[PDB]
C-alpha cells in the first residue's frame, strides 16, 4: 500500500489573517462567507476548483470597506491538498 | 452593533 | 491534473457549528465582558446550508456551542463512518483571536486542535480525502490597514 | 484610485506544516525545494499556474519517505493572492 | 480569470537566504548545541538560482546570515523601487522552529516579521503585486507520520 | 547527517 502524511488533504479557509478583525453585517451576514457561498454557487457548476474559487473570494472581500473605521479585511486559505478539489453539481 | 467578529 | 474523486451521493458531512449568544462569555470572562451576541449569524448558517446541500452534502447544524460542546460535535464526527462519503466539510462561526475561537462559553479552541481531530490515524475513514474547514471569526482586534492601488 | 488590503497578495510556501521537521538530503537538495523546481520548470512554461504548481508538490513530497524514522513531510501553502500567478516562460 | 500582469523583464528579484554554517549557534545558544551545519543547501540555493533565472527574474544570493543580516537585507530590499518590476520573491533556507527561522546565530526571527516588510504600506512600489516567500526549515522537531491509502 | 532542517 502507499503511506502518505497524517496531516495531508487540508483546506483551511480562514475570514482573515492573523490579528484581525472580520466583518459581519447583521442584516446581511459576513463578508467571507457570503462571497464564499456566491462564489461556489456560480463557478462549482462550471467545474471550477476551489483554489480558484478561494482566490476570487480574496478578491471580492479585498474590494469592501468599513467606512466607519477605514477598515479592511484580508481572507486566507491554507492548504496541505494534493489534488485538485472540484465539487460537480 | 452593525458591525465585527 | 489529478483530482480527488468526488462522486458519492451524498458527497459527505457539512458541518456547521453557528454561534449567536455570547451571554455567558461577558460573565463569565472578565476580558470579553462586552463582545457582542453575533447577530445575523443565522443568514450565514442558512447561505452555506443552500449551497453545500446544492454541491449535495448532508447539512448537520449545531448552534450555540460552548467549546466543550464542540470538541464533542467534532468527536462524534471522527468517530463516524465516512468510508462511503468522497469528502468532509465543517464550517465554524464564532468570536476569535489569535489562532483560535471561542465558545459561547469565552472559552477557547485552538483551530488546530479543531482540525487535528480528522487526521489521516484518527480518521482514518477520510484518510486520502478532502478535510475543508471554513472559519468565520476574528483573529485579533486589529483593524486590516487599506493600500492604494490602479484600478483592474 | 481603489484600496485593497495591506496585506493582500502574498503567497508564502512553507517546507511543512507547524510542529514538523523538512528534509534535507546533503547530496541531493530538501525534499521540498528540488520538487518544487522540478514542477516550476516542467509546469510554468504550459501557463500553469502557482496554486496548482504547489498542489502537485504536496502530491510528490507526500510520496517521499524517511525510511530511518519512518517518517513523511507535509508542504503547506497559505495565500493572500487575489488573481491567478503565473510565471510565462 | 483575472491572472497578475507578469510581463516586465526582468520580473522582479528573487532574494535567496542560504544558510549553511551554524557554529554560531552551537556555541551561543544552549538548546542548539547538536544542530548540524546544512551541509548540501548550495544544491537549493542552485536549484532555485537556475528555475528563476529561466523564469526571467534576477536572482540576489546571500550566505550565512545571521537574524541581523537577514532584516537587514529584507531592509534593502523593502526601500528599493520595484516599480518597473511586477512580483517579488524571497527564498529562505536555513533550520526553524515553530514559526520561525533561525539565523546562522541561533537567534530568531518570526516568519511573519520577514513577510510583513514587504506589505503595500511598507513597499508600495509593490502594492497590488506578487509577493512570493518559500521557506525551507523545519518548523519542529517532530517526526510526521504516515497513513496507509490506496494506490492512485 | 544523511537526514534533516
Amino acid at each position: 500500500t502507499r503511506y502518505i502524511p497524517d496531516e495531508a488533504d487540508f483546506l483551511l479557509g480562514m475570514a482573515t489573517v492573523n490579528n484581525c478583525v472580520s466583518y459581519r453585517n447583521p442584516a446581511e451576514g459576513t463578508w467571507y462567507i457570503q462571497s464564499l457561498c456566491q462564489s461556489l454557487r456560480e463557478r462549482c457548476p462550471r467545474g471550477d476548483d476551489i483554489l480558484t474559487i478561494l482566490t476570487e473570494v480574496n478578491y471580492e472581500v479585498s474590494n469592501k470597506d468599513d467606512k466607519k473605521n477605514m477598515g479592511k479585511q484580508m481572507p486566507q486559505p491554507t492548504f496541505t491538498l494534493r489534488k485538485k478539489l472540484v465539487f460537480p453539481s | 452593533x452593525d458591525x465585527f467578529x | 491534473d489529478k483530482v480527488y474523486q468526488m462522486k458519492s451521493k451524498p458527497r459527505g458531512y457539512c458541518l456547521i457549528i453557528n454561534n449567536h449568544n455570547f451571554a455567558k462569555a461577558r460573565e463569565k470572562v472578565p476580558k470579553l465582558h462586552s463582545i457582542r451576541d453575533r447577530n445575523g449569524t443565522h443568514l450565514d448558517a442558512g447561505a452555506l446550508t443552500t449551497t453545500f446541500e446544492e454541491l449535495h452534502f448532508e447539512i448537520k447544524p449545531h448552534d450555540d456551542c460552548t467549546v466543550e460542546q464542540i470538541y464533542e460535535i467534532l468527536k462524534i464526527y471522527q468517530l463516524m463512518d465516512h468510508s462511503n462519503m468522497d469528502c468532509f466539510i465543517c464550517c465554524i462561526l464564532s468570536h476569535g483571536d489569535k489562532g483560535i475561537i471561542y465558545g459561547t462559553d469565552g472559552q477557547e479552541a485552538p483551530i488546530y486542535e479543531l482540525t487535528s481531530q480528522f487526521t489521516g490515524l484518527k480518521c482514518p475513514s477520510l484518510a486520502g480525502k478532502p478535510k475543508v474547514f471554513f472559519i468565520q471569526a476574528c483573529q485579533g482586534d486589529n483593524y486590516q490597514k487599506g493600500i492604494p492601488v490602479e484600478t483592474d
